[PDB]
């Protein structure tokens, strides 16, 4: 019959690893890079779109800097649909809590709901996993400042810098660098840009290839204000970091 | 070889592997005779144990009153297909106050058994069974394979060295179909039958199973120290 | 090399399941034509009845779908009834559902999607059938519609179809190129009937009797078959001039 | 409602008032109660309008249906539609309908399905509010093997009688006759058929 | 059951709530305790029919206590007053509802500030500075409504309850056996073991 | 290769071999046939005697449906019961909502289209059975016989299992000698010798005849079992025709 | 019987390919060309109609289909696994938009909403990718004229202008060339025209070319008047005689 | 309320009234009770408000499905059978009572809908409260073949006998007319005779009347930059 | 027993120059009892704003259900929900509980952002749309409230005028009803920028 045709993407190997998930993470190490820093602050998200087009609608155009609610963004790397899928399931479930608990969910535990989603799809269903890592980028009244990553396997980790995608090994050791922990968020743009130029694959680092996104409590008084860059403020930040 | 995989493959030659692996395992199972008369109805069954501390496996299930069977092959399989027939019987006295003919019961069982050779997931069943009745229109004798064939018969045996038992039935056809009112000759004529398919090993007080129904005699099984009478 | 067996693609991103199934549709060596007149529609198709212990009356690959609609299948007679079951229950659900008949180009449309459909999930089989739906619709006027293994579905002016579809489609080609318009200029189905029977006759080389073909005629509010004495009667005026 | 169906030497006819009403209000004078199933298998409609107009949709997709796979069915078998709705989903329906059609083997035939969704065979039959007035003059009147004038006056005369005495019928008269010959339809205005 | 009342003063919660349980006839027991510890610094007192009450005050108890396990985190008292309505909410077009309503008093530790929530069977949610449910509020109001001010210490507003409650004593029907008295504020809920 | 070991899947020459290998089971079976005649059919079939032990008379494998259907089948026991129970359920539920009898050409695409849906899934296995039906409705007598893949036809006589080559060029005889039509009670004969002649592919073991018939003027439109007297008749008018 | 494929057909490969998703690609490699140009007043879409019998009428074929009044769709590859995401798209504006706001989608909603069902073929149970490439061109009040384009994965992008199918990296390189941010949608339909010959075997014509245009509303196509609010699809498609005008200005 | 349609030569024209009731009292003075299915096939409602704009809404959707499916206008008999059958299902708990007219490929057509399913034919139909005033004037003054005209004119005089007579229905008479091979238009307020006579007195207040407790900004932006 | 009088409450809209006015009571009670003298029944989403009276359970909830509905609406729009839009959506959302409705009556005031034009809507319990040009009303004392608004309005108030004429006909229509005063609020919105004013009137 059907079992004839079955992958079974939901075993061990001998060694005790998961196949789907290997080759899933395997996936994302070709996508664009996107890195996250944390500062006393705020929080810096920067990522690279994939080789585009001079005919691409850039201004209009969203492939990795995502919306959450007001307080949390996402950096995608891997298959943008299978992202697309995942990101509309945590904006339901940030409202699920504000719904019930008259409070806006904290950063924790929206990323664990995702990252059970993302396990489920490992242990049963004999579905393909998602090929799909993020970084979470969000504040809350308990922890503030937060940076979170998780990948296809469903684990989940905080970080004060992290990089997915493409050259994540050298850009974590160009991080684990110049990253210090009283570090603001002007300092913490120009970092996230210099690792990105230094590890792309491209030959220069311009405004049409990039995406960029800060948190800052640089809201007036006590709140805080998500900015999603726009073409010609990503060619702005880039002119005053002295890249271009 | 490459078509025997599961129950819902043809081979080249249009046979069915898995059916016929089923098969093997009643082959396997201690041998159990069957026959009657026009009066009564009779099983005969070689127990088996597994060592000397052990007791000897049951062979002989009653349905009803008026009809049970003998087993040989996977034993969970013959309780599972017995139950049926215990419920089908069943449901034909309380609804319809009927007592379910042997030959329906036949027919029901083949049902059963083919639904589980045409359908992906699941097994064939791994036993083979005798059933006896008396009904409306006498004594009778019932083969079943878990292939779906259900035959009538005056006698007949199953498990491992049947051929013997069935060989000397051939021979006293004549006989044993004629041994009307006197059920202690229609054993005897069985036991004879079985002795046939015996090698090493004899008849003894634990190893033998005997059940008789007739005319005026309910389903019973006689074991133990009633069966001494027959050695 | 499981994606042979199964409706997924090739690395050449071709669904083989779906080819080979375009190639059970000539297992029964049968060809079809079909054409359009003034005020109706013709389909014709070649009639084998190999075994004399066969009741030649119950051999047939022309189906009533609905009043208004037939189907000439070409394939294996179990897939083009199962088609025929399925056909004529859509086109009695839409009558009840929406207060009108189903047009011919709607059930195409249906059907086609039903077969694009056991192209793309792995449970189902493709049908090893080819279905030409005709009509004489209320709006469009003659139709002939025909569906696919692939789920393709287009109008036609006129079709063929079979082993030698080539031939009658080159010889129907031809003729249109000649006269220019669109369809039969006729006014009788009856001599709409003779162009076909003449031109597959021309096209295949050979010559039939009265019990070697099959024929079907849509008119405006009912689709028809003609039996052997109805052809007989053609067979007698295409050989008369 | 005043509905009637007769069989007669040719075939049978069905005939019909024309009036709708909702309590005391006339909510349609020319309402049209002979209803098409099947090209020579019709119905008449009494009881609550919404149920009945249900039914026989159902039913003309039943027989489109068991047309195009078995050719065309019997009365008998139209009529066993009928009464599989009738009865299967009595607790829900209100709904009394006469079933008329012709075959050529079996010619004219009749079927009769009360409220309750029995069926019952019949030369001819009578339902409908305005039906109660008529059990005498129907009775005494019917002949079988009537000719297609005699049962056109017969059905005219009738229903004449039932729209006098009952207020819940009245309008025009309709008829469908059934015959080998093909489906006629008649009507008849209040000017004819009140000076009967 | 019967009386349940509630009073936010400057710095803590206080809630009153009867003792009496009587089954039709006979009053059954005369120190019933009708609240429950939500986390340890909310308290719901609750009211309405038999069974149905208990068994909801527990439904909540277990779902705020895994909330505070899973989290590491006391919920503030708004919160958790959002997840009680909500339940009840849902509950009001169930096939047999929830017929109970209830008072929840918490001490927020963020906010270093007190805070009363009435919440009644349909869901119906207030934040106030005094409540009650039943009759209880048309003997008791029009006293918290001269005497009450927001400054008001933790003695002062059990002094305000006595009269509360000596009011009802005398002008209600039913004996309700008296009240257990117990305080939410910042180190907690305590019980007051003399009133 | 590997397009033989999944029913459903298509072939690169457009077969489904599955269904070509329950063929093979059914050229295994008995020989079994039937006869169109003037008012009705005829059906009869080869029974093994595969031991003495077997009661004579008692296994009977000829089917009846509703009460004007007969069905017959060579190949997998099992299996011909199973469409038969199907063909029951089929012809009951017509008759619950149309209340005449089951016509025989309706009853054949009801039986057509089940076994030919076991030819759309690798879920389940095509029946390994071919199977010779029929009886008379208001429009006379109809005859049809249906393969594992779902094809059927009607026939003026028909023949499948070990014998079935035999039994064919028999009935393309009487089809050339007989234009005008055979009696009921002719049909029952030729039956039987033609099962006799057919019993040369079987040879090793001895068998038992079995004979059924539904006719308008003989039977009523009824199907029964051919018994006794005319039974034995019919036996006799064989054995004579093989000497 | 029972769908008994449950698991799913599509799994990644060691190197991290999903197999079936760069075979549906490259099926949409070998399908007819198709392009999209957006003008300042306007957005273009055009095909061929590569009949596949001159006996089959290709006018009863839409290549170009009409998803909503504002926002119309051509695909490259597949052509039933087009026709039934047409289906599916016309029906998800009404259901999942429509029908809870009374108006009609914004391009890149219903763009949005087509991908999901493109991706669901690619990680569901028991069913294969789409064999399609779709480019959706629409207007809406708050964005303005769109173009985009869904790939089987259901990843979408927005362009100013694009092809996808059999001669798309060299019609690509072509628009580069002439699209500018000035341009007026009959520019536009010039420069698609001049565009689609160089991919076009035989006839070139109104009867083998399909073109639409987003363009002004036309009150003429509405059907009815009476509502000041509502003026008429700013979808268009492009007769024989109205394609046959602009090549002679070719 | 009050609703009727009228065949005329050509076509069909549907009518209404404007006034929407909450038992006594007048909720809205200018009602739009002619509701449009599609283009060309247009519906006026009366019985429960929300379910003639739900089922009309349900109804018009799936019939530009069909529509884009099957590559021809809708037909009234389309409407008309997906409307009947809804309202069956339902058993008449969805409260809506419907006169659908509109011209497509077949013809002009004019159909009457009760809640419980059923359906009638007519050259001319009034639904709702005041369906016995405007049924009297079209009993009165109706004739086979008339112009467009003189149909527009005996609908507005019928709903007129409705807005006059009839406590549920009032204000002004919408109609549109639907001819065939033509664009139906709809005439919003085609008739207003109701138009409220100047008051005795103006009721403006002088500045500062009411007493205020606390003023305050309300903050509508979004979250602030900077 | 009957749902939309249990609590009571009322809430009034009106249209001027440039500019609408929505207004409500602050009541909320049990039947007779009054429990609270700060239940305020208007809401806004963006630059939409909602009244809602009715059963207060409900009030709650339906708000809680529209910020929902326009967070998830903004998230994938990328623009603030317009009241035309939310009209439709408040009449879809209540429509689909049509056998086991909210027992509330809604009311939809704003200006849209791109045109400038001022819009309300009311609606009953079960989503049917009454979109009057100048004024909405909704409540407990709704009789009331259209014998002030048909009187006291004229088309064209500017925004201080309308501020007079909403505030004069909420507060007299409360106070011939019982289960309705304890407060008020008065909402006067033009293209950007809202003013929120608290009224003084007696407490019984
Ligand atoms: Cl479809
Ligand atoms: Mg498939
Ligand atoms: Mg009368
Ligand atoms: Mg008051
Ligand atoms: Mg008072």
């Amino acid at each position: 019959g059907s079992r004839r045709y079955d992958s079974r993407t939901t075993i061990f190997s001998p060694e005790g690893r998961l196949y789907q998930v290997e080759y899933a993470l395997e996936s994302i190490s070709h996508a664009g890079t996107a890195i996250g820093i944390m500062a006393s602050d705020g929080i810096v998200l920067a990522a690279e779109r994939k080789v585009t087009s001079t005919l691409l609608e850039q201004d209009t155009s969203t492939e990795k800097l995502y919306k959450l609610n007001d307080k949390i963004a996402v950096a995608v790397a891997g298959l943008t649909a299978d992202a697309e899928i995942l990101i509309n399931t945590a904006r339901i479930h940030a409202q699920n809590y504000l719904k019930t608990y008259n409070e806006d969910i904290p950063v924790e535990i929206l990323v664990r709901r995702l990252s059970d989603i993302k396990q489920g799809y490992t242990q049963h269903g004999g579905l393909r996993p998602f090929g799909v890592s993020f970084i979470y980028a969000g504040y809350d009244d308990r922890y503030g400042y937060q940076l979170y990553t998780s990948n296809p396997s469903g684990n989940y980790t905080g970080w004060k810098a992290i990089s997915v995608g493409a050259n994540t090994s050298a850009a974590q050791t160009l991080l684990q660098m110049d990253y210090k922990d009283d570090m603001k968020v002007d300092d913490a743009i120009e970092l996230a840009l210099k690792t990105l130029s230094k590890t792309t694959d491209s030959s220069a680092l311009t405004y049409d290839r990039l995406e960029f996104a800060t948190i800052r409590k640089g809201a007036n008084d006590g709140e805080v204000y998500q900015k999603i860059f726009k073409p010609q403020e990503i060619k702005d930040i880039l002119v005053k970091t002295g890249i271009t | 070889n490459n078509y025997d995989g599961d129950t819902v493959t043809f081979s080249p030659t249009g046979r069915l592997f898995q059916v016929e692996y089923a098969l093997e395992a009643i082959k396997q199972g201690s041998v159990t005779v069957g026959l009657r008369s026009n009066t009564h109805a009779v099983l005969v069954a070689l127990k088996r144990n597994a060592d000397e501390l052990s007791s000897y496996q049951k062979k002989i299930i009653k349905c009803d009153e008026h009809m049970g069977l003998s087993l040989a092959g996977l034993a969970p399989d013959a309780r599972v297909l017995s139950n049926y027939l215990r419920q089908q019987c069943n449901y034909s006295s309380l609804v319809f106050n009927r007592k379910l003919a042997v030959e329906r019961a036949g027919h029901l069982l083949c049902d059963k058994a083919q639904k589980n050779t045409q359908s992906y997931g699941g097994r064939p069943y791994g036993v083979g069974l005798l059933i006896i009745g008396y009904d409306k229109s006498g004594a009778h004798l019932l083969e079943f394979q878990p292939s779906g064939n259900v035959t009538e018969l005056y006698g007949t045996a199953i498990g491992a060295r049947s051929q013997g038992a069935k060989t000397y039935l051939e021979r006293t056809l004549d006989t044993f179909i004629k041994i009307d009112g006197n059920p202690d000759e229609l054993i005897k004529a069985g036991v004879e039958a079985i002795s046939q398919s015996l090698r090493d090993e004899s008849l003894t007080v634990d190893n033998l199973s005997i059940a008789i129904v007739g005319k005026d005699t309910p389903f019973t099984i006689y074991d133990g120290e009633a069966v001494a009478k027959y050695i | 090399g499981y994606d042979r067996h199964i409706t997924i693609f090739s690395p050449e991103g071709r669904l083989y399941q779906v080819e080979y199934a375009f190639k059970a549709t000539n297992q029964t060596n049968i060809n079809s034509l079909a054409v359009r007149g003034k005020d109706c529609t013709v389909v014709i198709s070649q009639k084998k009845v190999p075994d004399k212990l066969l009741d030649p009356t119950t051999v047939s690959y022309i189906f009533c779908i609905s009043r208004t609609i037939g189907m000439v299948v070409n394939g294996p007679i179990p897939d083009a009834r199962n088609a025929a079951l399925r056909a004529k229950a859509e086109a009695a659900e839409f009558r009840y559902k929406y207060g009108y008949d189903m047009p011919c180009d709607v059930l195409a449309k249906r059907m086609a999607n039903l077969s694009q459909i056991y192209t793309q999930r792995a449970y189902m089989r493709p049908l090893g059938v080819i279905l030409t739906f005709v009509s004489v619709d209320e709006e469009l006027g003659p139709s002939i519609y025909k569906t696919d293994p692939a789920g393709y579905y287009v109008g036609y002016k006129a079709t063929a179809t079979g082993p030698k579809q080539q031939e009658i489609t080159t010889n129907l080609e031809n003729h249109f190129k000649k006269s220019k318009i669109d369809h039969i200029n006729e006014e009788s189905w009856e001599k709409v009937v003779e162009f076909a029977i003449t031109h597959m006759i021309d096209a295949l080389g050979t010559e039939f009797s009265k019990n070697d073909l099959e024929v079907g005629v849509a008119t405006k509010d009912k689709f028809f078959t003609l039996s052997a004495e109805n052809i007989e009667e053609r067979l007698v005026a295409i050989a008369e001039q | 409602t005043s509905i009637m169906a007769v069989t007669f030497k040719d075939g049978v006819i069905l005939g019909a008032d024309s009036r709708t009403t909702t309590g005391a209000y006339i909510a349609n004078r020319v309402t049209d109660k002979l209803t098409r199933v099947h090209d020579k298998i019709w119905c008449c409609r009494s009881g609550s309008a919404a149920d009945t107009q249900a039914i026989a949709d159902i039913v003309q997709y039943h027989l489109e249906l068991y047309t195009s796979q078995y050719g065309t069915p019997s009365t008998e078998t139209a009529a066993s539609v009928f009464k599989e709705l009738c009865y299967e989903n009595k607790d829900n329906l209100t709904a009394g309908i006469i079933v008329a059609g012709y075959d050529d083997k079996n010619k004219g035939e009749v079927y009769t399905i009360p409220l309750g969704g029995s069926v019952h065979k019949l030369p001819y039959a009578i339902a409908g509010s305005g039906s109660t007035f008529i059990y005498g003059y129907c009775d005494k009147n019917f002949r079988e093997n009537m000719s297609k004038e005699e049962t056109v006056d017969f059905i005219k005369h009738s229903l004449s009688q039932a729209i006098k005495w009952d207020g819940s019928s009245g309008g025009v008269i309709r008829m469908v006759v059934l015959t080998a010959a093909g489906v006629e339809r008649l009507i008849f205005y209040p000017d004819e058929y009140e000076q009967l | 059951m019967d009386i349940i009342l509630g009073i936010r003063v400057q710095d803590s919660v206080i809630l009153a709530s009867s003792k009496a349980v009587t089954r039709g006839i006979s009053v059954l027991k005369d120190s019933d305790d009708k609240t429950r510890q939500l986390s340890p610094h909310t308290l719901m007192s609750f009211a309405g029919e038999a069974g149905d009450t208990v068994q909801f005050a527990e439904y909540i108890q277990a779902n705020i206590q895994l909330y505070s396990i899973r989290e590491d985190y006391e919920l503030s008292p708004q919160a958790v007053s959002s997840f009680v309505r909500q339940e009840l909410a849902k509950s009001i077009r169930s096939r047999r509802p929830y017929q109970v309503n209830v008072l929840i008093g918490g001490y927020d530790k963020k906010k270093n500030k007190p805070e009363l929530y009435q919440i009644d069977y349909l869901g119906t949610k207030v934040e106030l500075p005094y409540g009650a449910h039943g009759y209880s509020g048309f003997y008791t109001f029009s006293l918290l409504d001269h005497h009450y001010r927001p400054d008001m210490t933790t003695e002062e507003g059990l002094d305000l309850l006595k009269l509360c409650v000596q009011e009802l004593e005398k002008r209600m029907p039913m004996d309700f056996k008296g009240v257990i008295v117990k305080i939410v504020d910042k180190d907690g809920i305590r019980q007051v073991d003399d009133f | 290769t590997g397009y033989d070991l999944s029913n459903s899947v298509f072939s690169p020459d457009g077969r489904n071999f599955q269904v070509e290998y329950a063929v093979k089971a059914v050229e295994n079976g008995t020989t079994s046939i039937g006869i169109k005649c003037n008012d009705g059919v005829v059906f009869a079939v080869e029974k093994l005697i595969t031991s003495k032990l077997l009661v004579p008379q008692k296994n009977v494998k000829i089917q009846v449906v509703d009460r004007h259907i007969g069905c017959v089948y060579s190949g997998l026991i099992p299996d011909g019961r199973h469409l038969v129970n199907r063909g029951r359920e089929e012809a009951a539920s017509f008759k619950k909502l149309y209340k005449t009898p089951i016509p025989i050409p309706a009853f054949a695409d009801r039986l057509g289209q089940y076994v030919q849906a076991h030819t759309l899934y690798n879920s389940v296995r095509p029946f390994g059975v071919s199977t010779i039906f029929g009886g008379v409705d208001k429009n006379g007598a109809h005859l049809y016989m249906l393969e594992p893949s779902g094809s059927y036809w009607g026939y003026k006589g028909a023949a499948t299992g070990k014998g079935r080559q035999s039994a064919k060029a028999e009935l393309e005889k009487l089809v050339d000698h007989h234009p005008e039509g055979l009696s009921a009670r002719e049909a029952v004969k030729q039956a039987a010798k033609i099962i006799y002649l057919a019993h040369e592919d079987n040879k090793e073991k001895d068998f038992e005849l079995e004979i059924s018939w539904c006719s308008l003027s003989e039977t009523n439109g009824l199907h029964k079992f051919v018994k006794g007297d005319l039974l034995q008749e019919a036996i006799d008018f064989a054995q004579k025709e093989i000497n | 019987m029972t769908d008994r494929y449950s698991f799913s057909l599509t799994t990644f490969s060691p190197s991290g390919k999903l197999g079936q998703i760069d075979y549906a690609l490259t099926a949409v490699k070998q399908g007819v060309t198709s392009l999209g140009i957006k003008a300042t007043n306007g957005v273009v879409i055009a095909t061929e109609k590569k009949s596949s019998s001159p006996l089959a009428m290709s006018e009863t074929l839409s290549k170009v289909s009409l998803l909503t009044p504002d926002i119309g769709a051509v695909y490259s590859g597949m052509g039933p696994d087009y026709r039934v995401l047409v289906d599916k798209s016309r029906k998800v504006a009404h259901t999942s938009y429509k029908r809870i706001y009374g108006e009609y989608p914004p391009t890149k909603l219903l763009v949005s909403e087509v991908a999901k069902i493109m991706q669901e073929a690619t990680q569901s149970g028991g069913v294969r990718p789409f064999g399609v490439s779709l480019l959706i061109a629409g207007h809406d009040e708050f964005n303005g004229f769109s173009l985009y384009q869904v790939d089987p994965s259901g990843s979408y992008f927005p362009w100013k202008a694009t092809a996808i199918g059999k001669g798309s990296v060299a019609a690509k390189t072509f628009l580069e060339k002439r699209w500018n941010d000035e341009l007026e949608l009959e520019d536009a339909i010039h420069i698609a025209l001049l565009t689609l010959k160089e991919s076009v075997e035989g006839e070139f014509n109104g009867d083998t070319i399909e073109l639409a245009i987003i363009g002004d509303e036309n009150p003429d196509l509405l059907g009815y008047t009476g509502i000041p609010t509502d003026k008429g699809p700013r979808f268009r498609k492009l007769t024989s005689q109205e394609i046959n005008d602009r090549l002679e200005a070719l | 309320t009050t609703i009727v349609g009228v065949k005329f030569n050509n076509g069909v024209v549907i009518a209404a009234d404007t006034r929407s009731t909450q038992g006594p009292i007048v909720a809205d003075k200018n009602c739009a009770k002619l509701h449009r299915i599609s283009p060309k096939i247009w519906c006026a409602g009366a019985g429960t408000a929300a379910d003639t704009e739900a089922v009309t809404q349900l109804i018009g959707s799936n019939i530009e499905l069909h529509s884009l499916y099957t590559s021809r206008e809708p037909r009234v008999v389309s409407a008309l059978q997906m409307l009947k059958q809804h309202l069956f299902k339902y058993q008449g708990h969805i409260g809506a009572y419907l006169i659908v007219a509109g011209v497509d490929p077949t013809g002009s057509h004019l159909f009457s809908i009760d809640a419980h399913g059923s359906t009638d034919v007519g050259y001319y139909l009034s639904l709702g409260s005041g369906s016995l005033a405007a049924m009297a004037v079209l009993e009165s003054h109706w004739k086979q073949d008339l112009t467009k005209e003189e149909a527009i004119k005996l609908a507005s005089d019928a709903i007129q006998a409705g807005i006059w007579n009839d406590l549920g229905s009032g204000s002004n008479v919408d109609v549109c007319v639907m001819e065939i091979g033509k664009d139906a238009e709809y005439l919003r307020n085609y008739l207003t005779p109701n138009v409220r006579e100047e008051k005795q007195k103006s009721y403006k207040f002088p500045r500062g009347t009411t007493a205020v407790l606390k003023e305050s900004i309300v903050n509508i932006c979004d979250i602030q930059e900077e | 027993s009957d749902p939309s009088s249990i609590n009571g409450g009322i809430v009034v809209a009106m249209t001027g120059k440039d500019c609408v006015a929505i207004a409500c009571d602050l009541r909320l009670g049990s039947q007779s009892l009054g429990v609270s003298n700060k239940f305020e029944k208007i809401f806004h989403y963006g630059h939409v704003f909602l009244g809602i009276t009715g059963l207060a359970t409900d009030v709650t909830t339906l708000n809680e259900m529209f910020r929902y509905k326009t967070n998830l609406y903004k998230l994938k729009e990328e623009r603030a929900i317009e009241p035309e839009t939310f009209t439709q959506l408040v009449s879809s959302s209540l429509y689909e509980r049509r056998f086991g409705p909210y027992f509330v009556g809604p009311v939809v005031a704003g200006i849209n952002s791109k045109s400038g034009k001022p819009f309300i809507a009311g609606f009953d319990l079960i989503g049917c749309i009454d979109e009057a040009k100048d004024f909405i009303v909704s409540g407990t004392a709704s009789d009331q409230l259209f014998g002030m608004c048909e009187s006291l309005y004229e088309p064209n108030l500017e925004p201080e005028d309308l501020f007079e004429t909403i505030s004069q006909a909420l507060l007299n229509a409360a106070d011939r009803d019982a289960l309705s005063g304890w407060g008020a609020v008065v909402y006067i919105i033009k293209k950007d920028e809202v003013v929120k004013r608290y009224l003084k009137m007696r407490q019984d």
